[PDB]
């Protein structure tokens, strides 16, 4: 898992 | 046997309007236990002071002020939220109180105080309600100082801010009443207590290629005695023990704790549900406890390969789980906490339940902190769940929504603070 | 007229922080014109405990505190300075503690002994028995201002005291004891250091803490200077042996850190028995920092060893592992060794310096670290009068072109810094025959700073070798800027003319430099021309007022009826400050 | 008189220099002197060569030090900036207050343009509001400096060889007259061709297209192509677009982006340029990275001082 309480790790602008 | 809980007290609204905002999200009390501060979701910090005339005061409204307030990052364009994630106190100094309260990027020191007197008298005019003429003042007064109604304040001191590039998620105190360790999911900052414009990064992670990610930090907490160890959790369900001693940068971990992966209970949530979501150490330093979705770990120190025990906190949740997975139950973030002695752990539950396990006799009991037994000194009832005997309840009558994921103990007596999505309960023992 | 200082004292209340802290500046003058026994009954009651928090205002207050002895009424009430300061000592702010404590030395000369021992320690009792660690931490350093000038009685008094705070439970309480263990130290007795000081020395080097740990290395380089050089085997050794060899790496960095010291402390004998091997471990240590800080101390620590065996210590002890540092895998080590490894030359000598420390200074500027050669380029004094520096050209140069070659425009700006120290070093023809170009490379650079660093290089380089090198090299190679296609190149030009002026001399800037100057006052490019307009006004004194009067006037005015209104203004400004017009 | 405004201006710079702000009344005069010069300046400014053509600043005060470092000082060097003075930057009332101030001294020697981030809604948003009501504790100066945004040109025509732009083409522009017809006295619309002049951006999707900006247009290399047949412009610079390695060619040699905010939000890392045009239209990049400094926090690798 890596999509949904992750999230604004991978996130980049 | 098993200790008699008791309702004493419950803060909060009586209806379930939770508005979003009044949702506490830390519990801690203070190092005396006679101070007990909750944050919330709208920012704000409340504190509550035991009655004093062991003790079996009631606690009552002490001081209440707004830690945090919503910010943009226009650097990033993205709303930072106002919610205090950790609340920890520092050893007292000296007559005030002081605190380190954190959202997801900022730290604040705030000071607690209580002023009780006020200057009085002047020379160029009356007590503000008229002035004075020019010259008609011949003889100086200097203003003396008068007693007034105690009264409580609360000031930011220090604000350590624009360190962490993702969501801090733990801050510690260090034993040396000198520094302190804040921890967002990738790395981990060393902090001076006077000290803002620089932090020292003890710990970073970060992958090269962020597309090769497959683990973040979930809590860090220092050692209770020793000011040269700390541990740091992950979502992979390993602990790393770092000594500050062996190197500037704590990169070369001292220990490794990780139990080996059960074959037996494969599942496509295995990796969900084994990510621990807080560690704490016992009062006595000897023991460390993690706390994943489904069970709570006790660790010896000195043991890496097991934890010495294991105590299931849901089980009957094991057979709900693609259930939890839908709603995103599953990725809820509970916590325990120690006694006094090290003897009873303390962790949450859904249905706003709660879970007491003695370690010495092996007894484990279910409470439910619920506003319908609104009466004080009046015994808890324990609380079973059936997978439908008399006083059982079944499991899909459990209500997901009722978390109780922040839960406080007295460190000297038998007091617990549990905090349910809008009431704060306070519970003692008969006593 | 006595509405000033009624606005001032009522000041005090004001909300404003700014009023309050300007108020709080001058009690001074509110003292003053209170008189004295008003200060001693109505402002320092008033001033005893405010409410107000703020730091800076806080610090002000005790700073002004420690000067109040003769607004008080002298020396015989000053003691009505303690309470208003004892507060001030229990803040949770350090510096307003550490002021308040300053002052309270300060005003602690000023009592009596009588008032000493009836005032002054019972106030260094109560801070130190106090239910708040603040105020024990700032009891700690007012033990030796009030040690020397009481009874015996009182002395034992606060050596116990003072032993009692060292074992206190609080980590900072044990800090501050620390710190303040060798100052009070120093006035104790010898029996008594040897008897009491010495086992809580010993104690507080074994803490549990690191930090209170590492606080006894400067404890123990204070213990040292006292005892006399047999009782430091004995008493003051083992601690320092263990502290050398600690677990934490903070503590070997305060040895490391602190060496010198602990050589000119512990003197020869034991610096060759035990220091030696302790500094070997030093530099082989695991940690970076650690190694950072004992490859500082290199040159020191060699330099002070006794003359009979400094040596064949150096070269038998101290250089293998000086060999090992240069290839050293942190930056930082390396940087640091390279600025100090230069100065061993004068120590080994020539022969020494040319079999040995020759290869390492090749290593070290073969370095891939440009820090690591600007250290080795800066420090080429020390070698140049062991071996003569033509020995050292033919390896510097091609260190010197590469590093003026530099992606990295900051590189350059910092090889160009040094570049007049290697001229004057590698003496006139060296420079001509291999530097000018690089010098004169410079000039044309595309960032302008590196434009402007070369400019004063030049301007630096005149100075060094005179007017008659100027002329002959570089002058002619700096007007032939004048004619580059680009305007910033002819500006760099005008830049180099208006900087040369100053030291080149009167007779060669009217014969040589005035010529193009004038001669660009027709150049298309504005920017060019009030450039030069600012080169007249500049290079204008240096020139004798007929040529002004022939030549620069003629062209000022000229530019006056310039279409651009940047020249016309800086052609009037030039007039007006030549007074040509 | 003129002599000691002047005087007052010079000082001014100086002050301005070391990065700190001025007085509300001092930024008031400066912003309505600045609208003096400004209102006789046309929508296509004529610039002369040489001059050195910069792209955003975005309020970094040290990366506009560190550029004015490499390509010269000011008036000694001729500059164009183009547009984006302020917004996500800790600086942005430091640096759009010494550019505006250099403008009004050295009104020929400096051309300044009007970017996006130029309006009263944009800068409420991202930060310079706030940084300018954190510094002075009233919006008087956020309203003088929005006041004088309206001012600035849109457009630039260097040697009218070069077209110097925030934005980029327009669909309902299509010779300079048009954009010398438009009226930039006014708030930047959601809509139309003032508005596309500086939210538009190069595309290699041929034609017209939608730009995801939520404003403007994105054209193709034959639009461009076609713009510069019909106008006889060599080179289009244009910016307002984030370039990893300073300045990037698009549209077969037909625009150009520069960007001069090294290491973009203070995250991005990206590099800076600015382009130098000589005398004879000959164009030269400039590339330069962040100026060194510390940061508010200095979070480091290297054990600080306390701890050491
Ligand atoms: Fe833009
Ligand atoms: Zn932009």
């Amino acid at each position: 898992y890596s999509a949904k309480p992750y999230a604004h790790i991978l996130s980049v602008p | 046997n098993d200790i008699q809980w008791c309702f004493s007290q419950v803060k909060g609204a009586v209806d379930d309007d939770v508005a979003e905002a009044d949702i506490i999200s830390t519990v801690e009390f203070n190092h005396s236990g006679e101070l007990l501060a909750t944050g919330d979701k709208g920012g704000r910090v409340v504190i509550f002071q035991q009655e004093q005339e062991h003790s079996r005061g009631e606690y009552n409204v002490y001081s209440t002020f707004q830690s945090h307030e919503p910010e943009f990052d226009y650097l990033k364009s993205l709303e930072i939220e106002e919610k205090i994630n950790k609340i920890r106190w520092l050893p007292q100094k000296n007559a005030a109180q002081f605190l380190l309260s954190t959202n997801d990027k900022t730290i604040k020191l705030w000071k607690i105080s209580e002023r009780d007197k006020r200057p009085e008298g002047y020379n160029l005019k009356e007590e503000d309600g008229r002035y004075r003429d020019p010259t008609t003042v011949t003889t100086l007064r200097v203003p003396v100082f008068r007693p007034m109604d105690l009264m409580v304040e609360a000031s930011p001191r220090r604000i350590f801010a624009n360190a962490h590039t993702y969501h801090i998620n733990s801050i510690s105190i260090n034993s040396d009443y000198e520094t302190y360790l804040s921890a967002d999911d990738l790395r981990i900052n060393l902090w001076h207590l006077e000290i803002t414009d620089r932090s020292f990064n003890i710990v970073d992670i970060k992958p090269a290629n962020m597309e090769e990610l497959t683990e973040v930090i979930t809590a860090a907490e220092f050692h209770p005695n020793s000011c040269n160890t700390f541990v740091y959790s992950s979502s992979k369900g390993t602990i790393r023990l770092c000594d500050m001693r062996a190197s500037a940068l704590c990169d070369r971990h001292s220990k490794l704790f990780e139990e080996p992966e059960d074959p037996s209970n494969r599942s496509f949530f295995s990796e969900i549900i084994s990510s621990i979501s807080d560690v704490k150490f016992s009062h006595s330093g000897r023991y460390m406890m993690t706390r994943d979705y489904l069970s709570v770990k006790i660790w010896d120190l000195n043991m890496e390969n097991r934890p010495v025990e294991t105590y299931q906190v849901h089980e009957y949740l094991r057979s709900k789980l693609c259930s939890l997975y839908e709603n995103d139950c599953i990725f809820d973030k509970f916590e325990c906490c120690w006694n006094g002695s090290d003897s009873v752990v303390m962790t949450g539950s859904y249905n706003n339940f709660f879970r007491m396990f003695d370690r010495n006799t092996k007894r484990d009991i279910t409470l439910e902190a619920s506003r319908e037994n609104n009466k004080p000194r009046t015994v808890l009832k324990p609380r079973k769940v059936c997978a439908r005997k008399k006083d059982e309840i079944s499991v899909d009558s459990l209500d997901f929504n009722k978390k109780i994921l922040h839960t406080a103990w007295h460190p000297k007596e038998n007091i617990i603070a549990v905090a349910t999505t809008n009431n704060l309960y306070i519970f003692q023992d008969k006593v | 007229s006595l509405y000033p200082i009624a606005v001032l004292i009522d000041e005090l209340r004001n909300e404003d922080v700014q009023l309050r802290l300007n108020s709080i500046k001058k009690l001074s003058t509110i003292a003053l014109a209170l008189g004295v026994e008003r200060t001693r009954s109505e402002l320092l009651p008033f001033l005893t405990d405010t409410i107000y928090d703020e730091d800076e205002v806080l610090l002000a207050l005790a700073e002004q505190l420690g000067t109040f002895t003769t607004l008080v009424g002298g020396p015989e009430y000053v003691h009505c300075l303690l309470p208003p300061l004892e507060s001030l000592a229990t803040v949770e702010e350090t510096v307003v503690r550490d002021k308040a404590v300053e002052s309270l030395r300060a005003i602690s000369h000023e009592h009596s002994p009588s008032d000493l021992e009836a005032h002054f320690v019972p106030l260094v009792k109560r801070l130190a028995g106090g239910d708040w660690f603040t105020s024990r931490t700032s009891a700690c350093g007012l033990f030796s201002v009030c040690y020397p000038r009481v009874s015996s009685a009182v002395k034992a008094e606060l050596r116990q005291y003072f032993r009692n705070l060292c074992s206190d439970d609080t980590p900072m309480v044990r800090r501050a004891a620390a710190s303040k263990l060798g100052e009070f130290a120093k006035v104790l007795e010898l029996d008594n250091v040897k008897s009491e000081i010495i086992p809580m020395f010993s104690n507080l080097a074994s803490d549990e803490q690191d930090s209170v740990r590492l606080l006894a290395v400067e404890a123990c380089v204070n213990i040292a200077q006292l005892l006399p050089q047999e009782d430091l085997e004995a008493l003051v050794m083992p601690t320092l042996r263990q502290a050398a060899e600690d677990k934490s790496w903070r503590v070997r960095y305060m040895v490391a850190d602190k060496f010198t010291e602990l050589q000119k402390a512990v003197g020869p004998e034991i610096t060759k028995t035990d220091l030696v091997p302790a500094f070997q471990n030093l530099m082989k240590d695991c940690e970076a920092e650690v190694r950072a800080a004992a490859s500082h101390k290199v040159k020191e620590f060699c330099e002070n060893l006794s003359a009979d065996c400094r040596e064949n210590v150096i070269m038998s002890q101290i250089l293998p592992c000086i060999k090992e540092l240069v290839s050293d895998a942190n930056q930082h080590v390396k940087s640091a060794l390279a600025s100090v490894i230069m100065g061993l030359s004068p120590i080994l000598g020539k022969d020494n310096t040319i079999e040995h420390l020759l290869p390492l200074f090749l290593a070290q500027l073969k370095d891939e670290c440009p820090e690591v050669r600007l250290n080795i380029i800066s420090n080429l004094d020390c070698v140049n009068e062991v071996i003569g520096i033509r020995q050292l050209s033919q390896s510097l140069l091609p260190a010197i072109v590469e590093l003026a070659e530099d992606a990295k425009w900051r590189v350059r700006l910092a090889i160009i810094e040094y570049m007049p120290l290697l001229a004057g070093q590698l003496g006139v023809e060296f420079f001509d025959e291999k530097l000018n170009s690089l010098c004169m490379a410079w000039l044309v650079d595309h960032v302008y700073a590196i434009r402007e660093a070369a400019t004063s290089n030049l301007k630096k380089l005149v100075e060094k070798f005179g007017k008659e090198w100027a002329h002959a090299t570089i002058i002619p190679k700096v007007l032939a800027m004048s004619g580059d296609p680009n305007y910033l190149h002819r500006m760099t030009t005008l830049f180099c003319i208006n900087v040369l002026s100053e030291v080149c001399g009167q007779d060669i800037t009217t014969k040589h430099m005035l010529p193009t100057v004038l001669r660009m006052a027709g150049d298309p490019v504005a920017n060019v021309r009030f450039n030069v307009a600012k080169s007249l006004q500049k290079i204008g004194p240096i020139l004798d007022n007929s040529t002004l009067q022939s030549e620069v006037k003629p062209i000022l005015e000229k530019l006056t009826q310039d279409q651009d209104v940047d020249v016309k203004y800086f052609a009037q400004e030039a007039l007006t400050v030549l007074s040509l017009a | 008189d003129e002599k000691v405004f002047t005087k007052e201006l010079d000082q001014w710079i100086e002050q301005l220099n070391e990065c700190k702000q001025l007085s509300e009344s001092q930024v008031k005069s400066l912003c309505e002197k600045a609208k003096e010069i400004l209102t006789k300046e046309s929508n296509v400014q004529e610039v002369r060569c040489p001059v050195t053509v910069c792209g955003d600043v975005h309020g970094q005060f040290h990366d506009l030090m560190e550029l004015f470092r490499i390509g010269g000082k000011s008036p000694d060097t001729n500059y164009l900036f183009m547009g984006d003075y302020v917004d996500r930057g800790y600086y942005s009332v430091e640096t759009v207050t010494l550019l505006v101030a250099l403008k009004v001294r050295y009104r020929e020697r400096i051309t300044i343009l009007r970017g996006n981030h130029e309006s009263r809604q944009i800068t409420q948003v991202y930060g310079f509001y706030d940084e300018c009501l954190r510094k002075y504790g009233n919006a008087n100066v956020w309203k003088y400096f929005t006041d004088l945004f309206d001012y600035l040109p849109l457009t630039a025509l260097v040697d009218g060889q070069i077209f110097c732009l925030h934005g980029g083409l327009s669909p309902s522009i299509d010779t300079l007259d048009h954009i010398r017809a438009l009226d930039r006295l006014q708030e930047v619309p959601h809509e139309g061709p003032m508005c596309d002049l500086l939210w538009s951006d190069p595309d290699d999707r041929g034609g017209w297209g939608i730009s995801p900006r939520g404003a403007g247009y994105t054209f193709g290399q034959d639009i461009s192509e076609t713009f510069n047949h019909a106008n006889g412009l060599t080179l289009v610079s244009r910016a307002h677009q984030l370039v990893m390695e300073g300045y990037n060619w698009c549209h077969d040699r037909n625009v150009v982006t520069i960007f001069s905010a090294p290491n973009y939000c203070y995250r991005c890392g990206n590099q800076a340029a600015i382009m130098e045009l000589d005398d004879t239209l000959k164009y030269s990049f400039l590339q330069f990275d962040p100026a060194p400094r510390r940061g508010e926090p200095h979070v480091t690798r290297r054990t600080p001082d306390y701890f050491l």
